[PDB]
This record gives C-alpha cells, sequence and structure tokens, in this order.
C-alpha cells in the first residue's frame, strides 16, 4: 500500500444562482473543492 | 450526465421562452379584443341614450 494522489472526478454542478451564492460561500469555507474556469476567453467585465 | 443535464435544461428553457412569447402574443390579441368589445359596449350605450332621448322628447 503506497501513498498516491487523491482521486479526482472532474465533476460538474448545476444549481440556481441564488443558491449558488450561498453554496459558493459554504463550499469555500469547506475549502476542499477547486472550481475551474468555464469561460477562459471572458474578461472581468464579461464575467459580470 | 452533465451533457444530458444540459440538454434537459435547454429543452426546459426552450419551452419557457415559447410559453412567455405566447403569453405576449395573447396579450396583444386580448388588447385588440378589448378595443372591439369596448366599441360594441359604447354602441350599446349610444342606443340606450338615444332611446332615453326619444322618451324625453
Amino acid at each position: 500500500e503506497l501513498f498516491r494522489s487523491e482521486e479526482m472526478t472532474l465533476a460538474q454542478l448545476f444549481l440556481q444562482s441564488e443558491a449558488a451564492y450561498c453554496c459558493v460561500s459554504e463550499l469555500e469555507e469547506l475549502g476542499k473543492v477547486q472550481f475551474r474556469d468555464l469561460n477562459p476567453d471572458v474578461n472581468v467585465f464579461q464575467r459580470k | 450526465s452533465q451533457s444530458q443535464g444540459i440538454q434537459q435544461l435547454l429543452q426546459a428553457e426552450k419551452r419557457a421562452a415559447e410559453k412567455v412569447a405566447d403569453a405576449r402574443k395573447r396579450k396583444a390579441r386580448r388588447l385588440k379584443q378589448a378595443k372591439e368589445e369596448a366599441q360594441m359596449e359604447v354602441e350599446q350605450y349610444r342606443r340606450e341614450r338615444e332611446q332615453e332621448f326619444q322618451s324625453k322628447q
């Protein structure tokens, strides 16, 4: 039994935007999840 | 399953858009009907007041 990296799921989550604000806040406190940028070609004004 | 979730949400959004645009079309139609009926009621009022005039005369 050797130490290896943790399994990763490259997983996608859909939820309502009101729920999204709260969830991001709470998942953030969890500090165990890393979100990926789904709009790499979009600048901060475009992100809104 | 996300690609399927995406397809389902797009179908729901399609229906929602159709339902709202249809409501707007209905709104326009109801507005036209409202004007037609109003004019018919106005004529009814005209008839009645003309009859009242005749009675007074």
